[PDB]
């Protein structure tokens, strides 16, 4: 319901008119196991009319592939198949095949999912996560500790991984540009210890610069959302990829390293940002 | 001339390898004023004030404990001192009280070994307060 | 092995990864106290090397007697410090001794 | 649900005691031999302790809102840094009853306002400043 | 943090009964061993002091 009602706010689903932008499927706990294991077919389904019918490219958000995983464990254990190790069903890997398989690219479209993950025990070898892994290309971690700094989305970037991350993929200039942007906070993590420890004037010369180069990094990474627009009040931003791109090279190279930090903070293009610069005072 | 000073204590440091003209120094056997080239000399401090005239024209000064007056060959002066105080956070009316209070004392020490620790405890206080 | 065990071995190096981590840090802070007044320390030590600096001072040939000032503290845990300092007074007692000279340690620490 | 189930009094004061908790926790590794730290340790671990004294709260005693505000309120600000840890307990304890008997009428207003307006703010810090000067006995 | 992942408590070190679950016990002893014959020494120093007067 709390997800209903601010989708509504938000205006991704619009009840007055056709503006919608998603279609719901509720799986909900009170249903019995296998109305929980079917949703996600429900779901997918309904995905699939947009990317064969209408040739477009759906967006399925499965919420806690675990409980998918684990209504597929009850419904095997109550038809009486003999459990496999650690509990789960004895078809857990064609189960999730034939749920996953589906969310791919045809020639007339591309059903993307961004599916949620739970780890059991915080176990990442556990047959589950191992088993969903298996079929992942990339892992978005929301973490905490960068929603505490303050840089909304909180992804965190060194953790965050995509298998598609390769030059021949990407592009060189992409990977080159990734490639720096994680290196440029790798080591400003490594030496926040030594910062912390003997002090920020007891740094070198380059170790001064790197750390307001990735303040700044770490700081772009931060996008205004149109989603809490109305909230916020800061419009937000749908940067390109080029623009993704310039910006964070520009950084890196040090163009803008006479910016203030503050001026990177949640902003959209590069040009908002040296904009936003002289905009300060 | 061109002579390289250092004036250092265990907490601070004060001139440090600086070329000085003169620095009356109080050294024990009587107070001889470090030149550009002294004649090699090691002699102990004694309580007293240290005048270092720096080649600029100005003279800091300071209070010495004890300590040597390393004078070298060359013009390297190395005056150590055990507590190397300024002038102004010495405390003058304490300065005096502490005088007469270890005069007084003289007399009960009857210990002759006593009364000498007395007995440096007011010549500690007399150059005191002759630099307060 | 049951996972009791493991569970057990598991929580003692945890319990000792977080005590060393805080020693460390303490550690830092003295290290970094030390450092600090080192400096100070560092010219009036000079000083006194000055007198044999300049007035280059030998031991004749021979001493009746001699002294071996090995300095430490009472507190381990900082690797070789104690025992870099306890092998060359070792050393030394053993290279002296046999000239005749009686060594005397004070063991400051 | 979070914040959303708390009063907006409460949310004020528990906010702030929460990041202090949690500073504190990041910070209560140290505590065991902590005296050789930075002066920000030393503020986060009296600053935590004093707050755990607080939060500590005997069997079979259900407490108003007003008065939980009313403590967690005198913990936050600092007024019991200096209050020596053991006397946390007694001080919750005697100013209950002082703020209770002496000014209910300050927790009708956050009973009945629901906030601790700028007027409660600044009478709640007079009355816990002055019974604090007068605790200690 | 996450309550799944193993929690650790006080006292983990001696109840696991390794190594260093045991150089604590010795030391321990060894520390209030050599206390103890200082109190007891003292105690009867005192004992003697109270005979005498």
């Amino acid at each position: 319901n709390d997800l209903y009602h601010e989708m509504i706010e938000s205006g991704v689903i619009n009840l007055k008119d056709a503006t919608s932008k998603v279609a719901l499927v509720y799986g909900q706990m009170n249903e019995p196991p296998g109305a929980r294991a079917r949703v996600a077919l429900t779901g997918l389904t309904v995905a699939e009319y947009f990317r064969d019918q209408e040739g477009q490219d759906v967006l399925l958000f499965i919420d806690n592939i675990f409980r998918f995983t684990q209504a597929g464990s009850e419904v095997s254990a109550l038809l009486g198949r003999i459990p496999s190790a650690v509990g789960y069903q004895p078809t857990l890997a064609t189960d999730m095949g034939t749920m996953q398989e589906r969310i791919t690219t045809t020639k007339k479209g591309s059903i993307t999912s961004v599916q949620a993950i739970y780890v059991p025990a915080d176990d990442l070898t556990d047959p589950a996560p191992a088993t969903t892994f298996a079929h992942l290309d990339a892992t978005t971690v929301l973490s905490r500790a960068i929603a505490e700094l303050g840089i909304y989305p909180a992804v965190d970037p060194l953790d965050s991984t995509s298998r598609i991350m390769d030059p021949n993929i990407v592009g060189s200039e992409h990977y080159d540009v990734a490639r720096g942007v994680q290196k440029i906070l790798q080591d400003y993590k490594s030496l926040q210890d030594i910062i912390a420890i003997l002090g920020m004037d007891e740094l070198s010369e380059e170790d001064k610069l790197t750390v307001s180069r990735a303040r700044k990094i770490q700081r772009f990474l931060s996008q205004p959302f149109q989603v809490a627009e109305v909230f916020t009040g800061h419009l937000g931003k749908l940067v390109p990829l080029k623009e993704t791109i310039k910006g964070f090279q520009q950084i890196l190279a040090g163009e803008y390293d006479h910016l203030p930090e503050q001026a990177f903070y949640m902003v959209g293009p590069i040009e908002e940002a040296v904009a936003k610069a002289d905009k300060l005072a | 001339g061109q002579m390289s000073f250092t004036f250092a204590s265990p907490t601070q440091v004060f001139f440090n390898g600086a070329n000085v003209r003169q620095v009356d120094v109080p050294t024990q056997t009587g107070a001889f004023g470090i030149l550009a080239s002294h004649v090699p000399t090691l002699q102990v401090l004694r309580p007293g004030l240290v005048v270092v005239h720096a080649e600029d024209g100005t003279t800091s000064k300071y209070f010495v404990s004890s300590g040597s007056v390393t004078v070298n060959a060359d013009s390297s002066v190395q005056l150590l001192a055990e507590e190397a105080v300024t002038l102004d956070m010495l405390d003058p009316g304490v300065a005096k009280a502490n005088l007469e209070k270890a005069q007084s004392e003289l007399l009960g020490a009857a210990d002759e070994a006593s009364r000498a620790e007395i007995q440096i405890r007011i010549e500690a206080n007399e150059a005191l307060v002759k630099a307060l | 092995a049951t996972l009791k065990d493991i569970t057990r071995r598991l929580k003692s190096i945890k319990n000792i990864q977080k005590i060393t981590k805080s020693m460390k840090m303490v550690a830092a802070a003295k290290y970094a106290r030390a450092e600090r007044d080192l400096k100070p320390a560092r010219v009036y030590g000079i000083g006194s090397l000055a007198l044999y600096e300049k007035a280059d001072i030998k031991v004749p040939e021979d001493k009746k007697k001699h002294l071996i000032i090995g300095v430490s503290s009472d507190r381990g845990l900082c690797g070789a410090i104690h025992s870099s300092v306890a092998k060359q007074i070792k050393s030394e007692v053993a290279n002296l001794t046999a000239a005749g000279k009686e060594v005397k340690i004070v063991g400051v620490g | 649900v979070g914040s959303a189930a708390q009063t907006r009094a409460m949310k004020q004061v528990a906010g702030t005691m929460k990041l202090e908790l949690a500073q504190y926790r990041e910070v209560a590794a140290f505590a065991q031999f902590g005296s050789d730290l930075d002066a920000a340790t030393q503020q986060l671990l009296s600053r935590g302790v004093r707050l755990t004294e607080l939060l500590k709260q005997g069997q079979y005693a259900p407490m108003a809102i007003e008065e939980q505000v009313a403590v967690i309120y005198a913990g936050v600000r600092g007024y019991l840094d200096k209050l020596e840890p053991s006397k946390i307990t007694k001080f919750e304890n005697a100013f209950l009853s002082h703020v209770i008997s002496q000014h209910q009428a300050l927790l009708g207003k956050i009973r009945a306002d629901g906030k601790i307006s700028e007027e409660t703010d600044a009478k709640l810090k007079e009355i816990v400043t002055n019974f604090l000067a007068g605790f200690e006995a | 943090d996450t309550p799944e992942g193993v929690r650790s408590g006080a006292g983990a070190v001696r109840d696991a009964g390794g190594a260093f679950g045991k150089k604590e016990q010795a030391d321990e002893e060894r520390y209030f061993r050599a206390r103890a014959r200082e109190q007891l020494a003292a105690l009867k120093k005192h004992h003697e002091n109270e005979i005498s007067h």
